[PDB]
């Protein structure tokens, strides 16, 4: 989150997240970041939740275009620099930057 | 290795022995259970020379 | 024949809607569990 | 066609409340949805609270709820946002944009000057 450099958004860069311990909490009770949507899980309760792996896809993008994603959705971002499945079971945060 | 993990006991005993693995009885305790989840059917062991 | 991509030139005085976003999708794949929870805890009472 | 004036900041201390206002002008009828933003120097835009003016339904920031209300008074042709509890963290430039439908930040504009509110 504060790393200094993001790459574009269709060289979105991915990272690999396991063996360790995540504390959503301090993220979802942050009032930092304005896009905060949990999708397949709800925002809260994510503590009693533990998974295989976790992948974090990090980019930047104008707030215009912060809308396309999401599940369902179509638009230029989406369909030709980042296009995500349609039955993720994860969460998309952003913030203005 | 089972259910996905590998599972590591071990103990450790002062001997007077010249060319034997002793008698006598000890209980090993575990040391480690690492979550690992591979498929393991062979290993060797590595040694210094 | 044109260059398929395009500079977004982000500048100070940019809108709300232009202004730049840090956005992170992070996926959980579930198949040994390797990344688990925090499960609080209270005081002991004899 | 639209135009929004922002009236009602100041300087307030700590827990004390503001009460905040949104007046509209020429041919609103299109703009339903009506929100409250503000912006500190060194940060991005966020909205506090945004209203279905046919509705009624509203959405708050998570900082924001419980302290802050909106409310709209037709006659008035105004939105109103209320502050309560005020925190220093709320100090900034407070605007109010208008748009015809909800689902994206920008479709809201018209926004005037703005008010300051200070929270010492
Ligand atoms: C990362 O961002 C959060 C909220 O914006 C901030 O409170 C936190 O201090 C930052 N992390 C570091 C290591 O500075």
């Amino acid at each position: 989150f504060n790393a200094t450099r993001f790459a574009s958004v269709y060289a979105w860069n991915r990272k690999r997240i396991s063996n360790c311990v995540a504390d959503y909490s301090v993220l979802y009770n942050s009032a930092s970041f304005s896009t905060f949507k949990c999708y397949g899980v709800s925002p809260t309760k994510l503590n009693d939740l533990c998974f295989t792996n976790v992948y974090a896809d990090s980019f930047v993008i104008r707030g215009d275009e912060v809308r396309q994603i999401a599940p369902g959705q179509t638009g230029k971002i989406a369909d030709y620099n980042y296009k995500l499945p349609d039955d993720f079971t994860g969460c998309v945060i952003a913030w203005n930057s | 290795n089972i259910d996905g993990y590998f599972k590591i006991y071990s103990k450790h005993t002062p001997i007077n022995l010249v060319r034997d693995l002793p008698q006598g009885f000890s209980a090993l305790e575990p040391l480690v259970d690492l979550p690992i989840g591979i498929n393991i059917t062979r290993f060797q062991t590595l040694l210094a020379l | 024949c044109y260059f398929p991509l395009q500079s977004y030139g982000f500048q100070p005085t940019n809108g709300v809607g232009y202004q730049p976003y840090r956005v992170v999708v992070l996926s959980f794949e579930l198949l040994p569990a390797t990344v688990c929870g925090p499960k609080k805890s209270t005081n002991l009472v004899k | 066609q639209v135009q929004l004036v922002e009236s009602g900041g100041g300087s307030v201390q700590a827990g004390g409340s503001l009460r905040l206002s949104c007046a509209a002008s020429g041919y609103t009828i299109n703009t339903d949805a009506v929100a409250w933003f503000r912006q500190a120097p060194g940060k991005g835009d966020e909205r506090v609270a945004v209203i279905y003016t046919g509705s009624g339904n509203t959405n708050y920031a998570d900082s924001v709820k419980g302290r802050f209300t909106i409310s709209q008074d037709n006659a008035k042709n105004t939105v109103y946002l209320q502050m309560n509890s005020l925190k220093p963290e709320d100090t900034a430039l407070y605007y109010c944009a208008s748009g015809y439908y909800g689902a994206s930040g920008y479709d809201f504009n018209n926004w005037g000057q703005g008010t300051q509110v200070t929270v010492s």
